[PDB]
RNA sequence: CCCGCAGAAGAAGCACCGGCUAACUCCGUGCCAGCAGCCGCGGUAAUACGGAGGGUGCAAGCGUUAAUCGGAAUUACUGGGCGUAAAGCGCACGCAGGCGGUUUGUUAAGUCAGAUGUGAAAUCCCCGGGCUCAACCUGGGAACUGCAUCUGAUACUGGCAAGCUUGAGUCUCGUAGAGGGGGGUAGAAUUCCAGGUGUAGCGGUGAAAUGCGUAGAGAUCUGGAGGAAUACCGGUGGCGAAGGCGGCCCCCUGGACGAAGACUGACGCUCAGGUGCGAAAGCGUGGGGAGCAAACAGGAUUAGAUACCCUGGUAGUCCACGCCGUAAACGAUGUCGACUUGGAGGUUGUGCCGGCGUGGCUUCCGGAGCUAACGCGUUAAGUCGACCGCCUGGGGAGUAC
RNA sequence: AAAUUCUAAU
């Protein structure tokens, strides 16, 4: 572009939004399970993955991912989550922090301890 | 191709429903095709109901 | 049922065979009677 | 329409040098005359001369070492569109030194460590290294 | 802060080991359970899932999540692009705006030099000092790239005054052309109407059938009516800003080019808004209707054929006026100016003695150079200058409001 | 001169 193009109209920045939008920069969140249930990756994993449907603190209505072996969750329990999107899972955008209120670590889990919430044996 | 999309069938005796009860589900099979130009082994499924 | 290795499992009570080939000549009592028994096990059990 | 006679010059002068001519002759002005004066003395050109009366003409000679052209490159900087003038604790360094760069000052057309000799700035002509 | 006392006596965890990225084997499960920042692992012989042994990296911390800059030259002022990857408005006129051939005088507005005042302290950087070192505290300096005023310089840009002819424009003679608007007229051919001769087929297709014909078709001959388009010339030939322009004659009219001579004296280039032109289809009113032919009907082909083929056929194609404003509106290449080896042609002027030069436009090949390549290559996509338009992953979408 | 199609793991 030429200088005097430049000076009637300046450069724009890209916006780049977010795609974490319900924690609203927020490290973490509080919510309610209003349904757990289960669902299957897309093309070409196969599984049964594990996921809720949570209702926030601030009106938001979005999918957790739980994580680990087993889990204790059920209707009308409350959990705390974060930022982090399972890929081959189409519209979920956040994970469940294991060891949180409601939801208790993986059970004989000897191995990255910390990131399920196990007590050192 | 081969066989059915959908077959409906009734079974009559004594002591019939108390041991097909279990067959209604889904079967799964991993085999090779015949409807296969290559050597490639293929999974599929049926589902099955008992009434 | 797994036909390259030939074998049949049931994930109800987690019970695999190697006799496909008996099992789909219509000889499949010896499939449906383990689960019978483990389905009255309990029918005794849920008596509470 | 031509907006820029000095820009023109020096395209003459490197379309020259690339094709290997022997000389390069256009209409003449005060300025290009300056700045020929400023390119003979610092040895980018073996001689200029000015003929006419009524429209004067102004052709520059070409140096080739080993058969190539001595000038590499040369562009002009504050054109019409865009002047830049600087201070003298500014001035540019072209190659680290090895090449230069033409200035105005208020004192004239000149290079520029003799205008930091000078200890004046000016406008930036074109940088020829 | 110092001295003494007893005892190694009270004090190490977190993440990772497929590649990016430093660090590997065994067992368990068998696209299940599960892992994942991106590629991607797991289907009964998994260095990628779970456990064990081993190793790697940080360490009173280690990992995960949220937010910002960097890498990202991925908004490119430093420092990007538009022939084919995203990207030149369909074309032109033109106000505001941006830019300005050459000489002299004057001004010092921009520009440059010096001086002065100001730019709080802390922070940042440098040379030192004090806590046993460090973090920390602190002395002095440097810096705060800025602003204003005074005095100087006149090379470049601007203002004022006077000029100059090379950019631009006017006048005299002539040339070529499907450039535009209006009117008149000529020939060939199709269709229709009337009449003569004449008798059993005509038409069409890969083959058929629909259709026409003994109520005399097709064929051939004579007379008439009306509409539309201009065979040969005709040619990567000509003209026009683009869209586009083809029989012959007349009337009004725009531009281009050439040879000489005279005249004005920078009057120029580009151009957001704005304005005008703009193929075909389509719309309104009033005419016209030969041929062709969307929609429609029938006959064939086919598994079906709302198509390709055959027989018919209405809007439309034509004229006057008024709308519409879109095209693969393409050279997928904005306008203007300067510079840089060659060859073979075409078309249109002029000078000199069939030959020797000099202008305009145009087609093909190709050198240097440029490009990712294909290719462009003096009519540049090579080297530069001025101004405008446009682009920032694929869909959603040139879609909704 | 006729002539439609080939899902999903190497
Ligand atoms: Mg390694
Ligand atoms: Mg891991
Ligand atoms: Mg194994
Ligand atoms: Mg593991
Ligand atoms: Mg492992
Ligand atoms: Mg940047
Ligand atoms: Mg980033
Ligand atoms: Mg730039
Ligand atoms: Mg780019
Ligand atoms: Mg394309
Ligand atoms: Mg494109
Ligand atoms: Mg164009
Ligand atoms: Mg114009
Ligand atoms: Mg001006
Ligand atoms: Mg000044
Ligand atoms: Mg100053
Ligand atoms: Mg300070
Ligand atoms: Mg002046
Ligand atoms: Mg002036
Ligand atoms: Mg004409
Ligand atoms: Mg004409
Ligand atoms: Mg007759
Ligand atoms: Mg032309
Ligand atoms: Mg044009
Ligand atoms: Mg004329
Ligand atoms: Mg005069
Ligand atoms: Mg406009
Ligand atoms: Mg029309
Ligand atoms: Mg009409
Ligand atoms: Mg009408
Ligand atoms: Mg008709
Ligand atoms: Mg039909
Ligand atoms: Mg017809
Ligand atoms: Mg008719
Ligand atoms: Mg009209
Ligand atoms: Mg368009
Ligand atoms: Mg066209
Ligand atoms: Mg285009
Ligand atoms: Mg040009
Ligand atoms: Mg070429
Ligand atoms: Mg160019
Ligand atoms: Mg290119
Ligand atoms: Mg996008
Ligand atoms: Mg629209
Ligand atoms: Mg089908
Ligand atoms: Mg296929």
């Amino acid at each position: 572009a030429t200088v005097n193009q430049l000076v009637r109209k300046p450069r724009a920045r890209k916006v780049a939004k977010s795609n974490v939008p319900a924690l609203e920069a927020c490290p973490q969140k509080r919510g309610v399970c209003t349904r757990v249930y289960t669902t299957t990756p897309k093309k070409p994993n196969s599984a049964l993955r594990k996921v809720c449907r949570v209702r926030l603190t601030n009106g938001f209505e979005v999918t957790s991912y739980i994580g680990g072996e087993g889990h204790n969750l059920q209707e009308h329990s409350v959990i705390l989550i974060r930022g982090g999107r399972v890929k081959d899972l189409p519209g979920v955008r956040y994970h469940t922090v294991r060891g949180a209120l409601d939801c208790s670590g993986v059970k004989d889990r000897k191995q990255a301890r910390s990131k399920y919430g196990v007590k050192r044996p | 191709h081969g066989g059915y999309k959908e077959i409906i069938a009734k079974i009559s005796g004594d002591g019939v429903y108390g041991r097909l009860k279990f067959e209604s589900g889904g079967h799964r099979v991993q085999r090779v095709p015949a409807t296969e130009s290559q050597g490639r082994i293929h999974t599929s499924a049926c589902t099955v109901a008992v009434m | 049922y797994n036909f390259p290795q030939g074998r049949v499992t049931d994930h109800r009570i987690n019970l695999t065979l190697y006799r496909l080939d008996e099992v789909m000549e219509g000889k499949l009592d010896m499939l449906i009677e383990p689960i019978i028994q483990e389905h009255q096990a309990d029918q005794l059990a849920a008596l509470s | 329409s031509m907006q820029d006679p000095i820009a023109d010059m020096l395209t003459r002068i490197r379309n020259g040098q690339a094709a290997n001519k022997a000389a390069v002759t256009m209409p003449s002005s005060k300025l290009k005359v300056a700045i020929a004066n400023v390119l003979k003395e610092e040895g980018f050109i073996e001689d200029f001369k000015v003929e006419g009366d009524t429209k004067p003409e102004l052709e520059l000679t070409l140096k080739y070492f080993q058969g190539k052209a001595v000038v590499e490159s040369i562009q002009r900087v504050s054109r019409p569109g865009l002047r830049i003038y600087k201070r003298k604790d500014e001035l540019p360094k072209v190659m680290a030194g090895l090449g230069i760069a033409v200035v105005s000052t208020s004192k004239g057309v000149m290079t520029d460590r003799a205008a930091r000799q000078a200890g004046l700035g000016g406008e930036i002509i074109c940088y020829v290294a």
